[PDB]
């Protein structure tokens, strides 16, 4: 109703559910490829890549196949990677509101309570993933189980929850309670409290919160949370274009590294892709006359959050810095391409990244290896030939023991990356309406932690989106219309996995059925049928059918 | 200029590496195979590289 | 285990001084500070002891923390440190069989190991070991979480992988914060008096030394002369394998030519910075 | 002097990049390095 | 067609123009 109204275009249900119910009707997923990448055992990185992958690939689609295949080696590898299964549970049922709770049963902290405390804490990581951008009661079930706690061994997965779900509210209590959480001046707490403080005070200048956080980041002496305010500090300044020149000025103007390393992400975060040149001066001048590499990566990081507009100066700029001396600049490089071509394939990146996998250091094949997973999403092979080139390239390394753990890591979360959502979710910062989606976009920043904390990197899930046109003509009745196409059916090309020891343009869609944004134009209007939408048809997401 | 530091920063790398012998040939056999003597020394088969 | 690199500015200096010092012998002695916190541990003061490898007496440094105690701030013994000289900066049998009673006596596993030799003028060498160790075969240490104390670092050298047990670990790195009142206070070690920096050397050897140059200048002018002549197609390749010879055309030319305007022109500045106001 | 100097420089285009080594020879020169370590 | 190639142009004239200023101080600190 009218009265109903507001729930419906406020509480942000439908799009859910609907998301949820086109995923778990198109579930062109593969079983088979955790099989292939299930080779390489051994007790210190894989169990982590492929719990990692396998949330990527079948993200919100509630699957328990890849985890209910096995037990033994689910817990073979224990103290991190139980809090990073516990976590990726969140991810494989995102975007639910009964099976969370639920499903996690078995891991309650009370229930069993056995001699490892890491996975009954991740599993409030997991329901802040699950309820994220999402507030009501998930917010004052984790306050209130932040009201008591043990060592903060068990806090970390319930802090980084709590700033997940309770992001956007700015609500004044959780900041209360992560104020004397940081003014604990303990290590463990650190990446605990240091995040969700920039979590929860995004784009809101509480310059109360800026200035305690700029008072503390200058006596403390654990290096985590120096990393968790050094994002905070990032977190809290966003899109203002003109406030955070003081802030920028005093944090790349101090000796200390891992703030300048801060000033260089706060002068990305709030200045997100405006084509600022005044900006991108000093910023990339920096880039060069700094001494320490972090934040000399940070610094040619940041050129890629710093260029959704037109993204295609950016290869041209960056394929010099991609032959530079040092090796992180390098790698800054191939991560610049990776990040601002965050989209559809183009073919000066894959070209400039083609012998980026080549290099002798590790870490730069790290970042030429997710680059190249993220710059070729979705893609059928006539977008860009190289889309089988590069998965039986990925397929070549991943089963080599000559190469570093390190870049096979990087393999399989590319592989993870690849079929995300069964290829029907991907990784695009930019609306439809010229407007960047703010979750992707903290995602994706969030993302590039990797360095220091793995499961820090899991908060990608905020960055997919699925591509998807979705009919319905009522509030809530399915309608059955199924058009046609007019280009090669061939951009319809799907994986098709093989296991091996005349062409019809017409291809008939339902309502919940994906679409490139590419195809966008070249789909057929419901004319024939009693259907037909009201508002002409270019934009994907859902769009009303009025009946005849 | 970057090529010249990048060489010289690979320098110290590749002078890592051990040196060469020397040796002087006789004769070769069939299957890519050559007979060289080391010079106070014996006779070796070699397999010649590609090049 | 992003844990390590605790190192200090006078705490390298003394140990390139101690190890510089006696270098035809393996020298070892002690490192103490504060354990902040179990991530980073802070180091404040280094110390040695006379030996004639052996472990020290607990006596001596006993008495050596005891004053060191009203010496300005308390201490803690955070740990110890060894040289290895012309060596690859790795651990040892002895110094493996001594690192588990300070393991014992210290959890907090200090293996610092220095050199002079391959510590150039430009670059140094250091390694500080963390109890490379092999109790278990099916796990390695208890924290595998991120890589920069994993991946970011180089990869150890081939020989340090040899003679030293596999399961190596550390992340040395200078990590003191960058000081910058003592960098202020350093800086030149080359600055001069500044009544000093006035002079004018002298006048006579200026003008020899310019005769000793013009002859030397003539020299290079008569072999300028002959590689053009030449002038040869054999192609630049092997005219660089011929030049192993005493031909040396252009190849000195600036070293003396600045050097000698470097050679005028100060002392033609100098001549005239000196005499408006000198009178 | 200076102006042969810049026009020292103009001409000489087309130098392609860098060439540090090959990829192949790398992976083989690290592969041998890892076999002979026990050696 | 019209007016928005001026705007290009011009974008173009300071995005290369901030590349230009760029290689000095590069250049500058890659030689030492």
């Amino acid at each position: 109703d009218q009265t109903l109204k507001m729930i419906k275009i406020l509480s942000g249900e439908m799009a859910i559910e609907l998301h949820l119910q086109f995923l778990i009707r198109n579930n062109n997923t593969d079983l088979m490829i955790l099989k292939n990448t299930k080779d390489a055992v051994r007790n210190s990185v894989c169990h982590t890549a492929t719990v990692i992958a396998n949330s990527f690939m079948h993200c919100g689609t509630t699957s328990d196949q890849f985890l209910r295949d096995n037990l033994e080696w689910l817990a073979r590898a224990t103290n991190w990677a139980k809090f990073t299964a516990t976590a990726s549970l969140g991810v494989i049922h995102k975007g639910h509101e009964k099976e969370a709770l639920q499903l996690m049963a078995t891991y309650l902290p009370k229930d069993t309570s056995p001699g490892s405390a890491y996975q009954e804490g991740g599993g409030l990581y997991a329901l802040g993933l699950i309820h994220a951008n999402h507030g009501g009661d998930i917010i004052d079930y984790l306050l209130n189980q932040l009201k008591n706690a043990s060592n903060d061994i068990v806090r970390h997965g319930g802090s980084l929850g709590l700033g997940l779900a309770a992001m956007g509210t700015a609500r004044q209590d959780v900041y209360d309670l992560l104020k004397t959480n940081l003014y604990q001046d303990d290590a463990v707490t650190g990446e605990a409290a240091g995040l969700a403080l920039g979590l929860v005070m995004l784009g809101s200048k509480n310059a109360q919160a800026i200035e305690d956080m700029v008072g503390y980041a200058q006596e403390t002496q654990h290096e985590k949370i120096l990393r968790g305010l050094a994002v905070g500090i990032a977190l809290v300044m966003y899109g203002r274009m003109e406030e955070a020149d003081a802030l920028i000025e005093s944090l790349c103007r101090d000796k200390d590294p891992i703030l300048r390393r801060s000033g260089m992400y706060t002068v990305a975060m709030a200045y997100c892709g405006s084509g600022n040149n005044k900006a991108i001066r000093r910023l990339l001048h920096v880039a060069v006359s700094d001494v320490n590499d972090d934040v000399r990566r940070a610094a040619v990081e940041s050129l890629g959050f710093i260029l959704f507009r037109t993204p295609e100066q950016c290869p041209s700029v960056v394929s010099l810095l991609s032959e530079s001396y040092n090796p992180h600049v390098r790698y800054g490089a191939a991560m610049a391409l990776g990040i601002c071509c965050a989209g559809t394939g183009n073919k000066e990146a894959i070209n400039l990244l083609e012998p980026m996998t080549n290099d002798p250091v590790n870490y730069v094949r790290q970042g030429a290896l997710i680059a190249s997973a993220l710059i070729m999403i979705q893609q059928t092979e006539i977008t860009c030939p190289k889309v089988n080139q590069f998965r039986q390239l990925y397929s070549k390394v991943i089963n080599d023991k000559h190469d570093d753990v390190m870049a096979k890591f990087g393999a399989i979360l590319a592989q993870g990356i690849l079929d995300a959502g069964g290829h029907n979710v991907t990784i695009s910062l930019q609306s439809r309406t010229g407007h960047t989606h703010m979750p992707s976009v903290v995602g994706v920043l969030v993302f590039t932690q990797f360095w220091f904390w793995f499961p820090l990197s899991h908060f990608l899930s905020l960055a997919y989106t699925p591509t998807c046109v979705i009919g319905l003509n009522k509030d809530l009745k399915m309608p059955k219309v199924q058009y046609k196409s007019n280009c090669k059916p061939s951009t319809f090309a799907y994986p098709a996995p093989l296991e091996v020891p005349p062409e019809p343009n017409f291809q008939l869609l339902d309502n919940p059925a994906r679409v490139m944004p590419a195809q966008l134009k070249v789909l057929t209007m419901p004319e024939t049928c009693r259907y037909q939408p009201f508002k002409p048809l270019s934009i994907g997401g859902i769009i009303i059918l009025k009946d005849t | 200029l970057n090529a010249k530091v990048r060489l010289l920063r690979e320098e110290l790398q590749l002078l890592q590496e051990q040196g060469s012998y020397v040796g002087e040939v006789v004769r070769a056999m069939d299957k890519k195979k050559v007979l060289v003597k080391v010079h106070p020394e014996g006779k070796f088969v070699v397999d010649v590289d590609k090049n | 285990t992003a844990e390590q690199v605790y190192i200090s500015s006078l705490a390298l200096l003394k140990m390139l001084k101690h190890g510089r010092a006696g270098v035809p012998m393996e020298v070892m002695g002690l490192m103490l500070g504060e354990f902040v916190d179990d991530y980073t541990v802070r180091v404040i003061d280094v110390f040695a002891m006379p030996q004639s490898v052996e472990a020290v007496d607990p006596v001596f440094q006993a008495k050596m923390l005891d004053m060191l105690k009203q010496t300005g701030r308390p201490e803690m013994v955070v740990g110890w440190y060894h040289s290895h000289p012309g060596f690859g900066c790795w651990l040892s049998g002895v110094d493996i069989n001594t690192q588990q009673s300070f393991e014992a006596l210290s959890e907090r596993a200090v293996a610092v190991v220095v050199d002079p030799i391959q510590s150039v003028k430009g670059k140094v060498v250091i390694d500080a070991f963390r109890l490379i160790n092999a109790n278990m075969m099916v796990l390695g240490h208890e924290p595998r979480q991120t890589t920069s104390n994993l991946g970011h670092l180089n990869k150890p050298s081939i020989q340090a992988l040899i003679h030293g047990l596999n399961r190596h670990y550390y992340s040395i790195t200078i990590n003191y914060r960058k000081n910058e009142l003592e960098q202020k206070m350093l800086l030149n070690l080359h600055k001069k008096s500044w009544m000093e920096g006035l002079t004018l050397q002298d006048y006579s050897e200026h003008c020899k030394h310019n005769e000793s140059v013009v002859k030397e200048m003539l020299e290079l002018a008569k072999n300028y002369n002959k590689a053009v002549e030449e002038e040869d197609k054999m192609t630049p390749e092997q005219l660089a394998i011929k030049n192993v010879g005493k031909q040396d055309p252009k190849r000195h030319l600036e070293e003396h030519v600045d050097v000698l305007m470097t050679s005028n022109i100060v002392q033609c500045l100098a001549a005239m910075l000196d005499t408006v106001v000198f009178k | 002097h200076n102006m042969s100097v810049k026009a020292m420089r103009f001409p000489p285009k087309s130098y392609n990049k860098d060439l540090e080594s090959a990829e192949e020879r790398r992976e083989r020169e690290q592969q041998d390095l890892e076999f002979a370590k026990e050696m | 067609d019209l007016y928005s190639r001026y705007k290009k142009l011009q974008q173009e004239l300071e995005f290369l123009e901030v590349q230009e200023e760029y290689i000095k101080d590069e250049q500058k600190n890659l030689k030492k």
